[PDB]
């Protein structure tokens, strides 16, 4: 418990938070770019409703 | 404000068809029931959760277009009365009944 101190904080200007941002966009693509990539899934598709009755 | 044959005649022991026709078909089934002489209406056909309805208490429905068929099971002995419909509107309010059919 820093005694005597008066230090200002702010945090809408701290870098913390923008480190943060940073470190799950890349963390997130690195969990996604070893996988199955699903290209041949663009045809086209017919398509019915189900269950109306 | 729905359409019903009032008089249809068919075989006993054989197979009978009933029809209702309207166009809010699409917003709760249809139902049926049939009167006797001097008697409460009785459930005919019921819904537990979606297809699982006319199966095998014999009966058995089939819904084409605009109107529905109430295809009966084979043996058509006695069971004779008046049959009505029922179903509700496509806002869910209020229910119209169109008369319907008296077998021999
Ligand atoms: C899967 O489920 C969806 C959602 O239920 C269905 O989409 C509905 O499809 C029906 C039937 O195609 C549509 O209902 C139609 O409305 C026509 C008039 O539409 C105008 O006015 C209504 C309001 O009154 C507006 O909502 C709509 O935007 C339009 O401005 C009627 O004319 C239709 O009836 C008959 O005539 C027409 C014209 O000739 C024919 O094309 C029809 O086949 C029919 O003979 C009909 O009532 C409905 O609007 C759609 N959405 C809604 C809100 O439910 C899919 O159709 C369904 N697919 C399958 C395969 O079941």
């Amino acid at each position: 418990h820093l005694e005597n101190v008066t230090e200002e904080f702010n945090m809408w200007k701290n870098n913390m938070v923008e480190q943060m941002h940073t470190d799950i966009i890349s963390l997130w693509d690195q969990s996604l770019k070893p996988c199955v990539k699903l290209t041949p899934l663009c045809v086209t598709l017919q398509c019915t409703n189900v269950t109306n009755n | 404000e729905l359409t019903q044959p009032p008089s249809v005649s068919v075989s006993p022991g054989q197979t009978a068809r009933i029809t209702c026709s309207g166009a809010p078909l699409t917003s709760r089934f249809t139902y049926w029931y049939r009167q006797k002489p001097g008697q409460a209406p009785v459930l005919i056909i019921s819904r537990s959760s979606q297809r699982s309805s006319g199966w095998s208490g014999r009966f058995s429905a089939s819904w084409s277009g605009t109107t529905v068929t109430l295809t009966i099971r084979g043996v058509q002995a006695d069971d004779e009365a008046d049959y009505y419909c029922q179903s509700s509107d496509t806002s869910d309010s209020y229910k119209m009944f169109g008369g319907g059919t008296k077998l021999t």
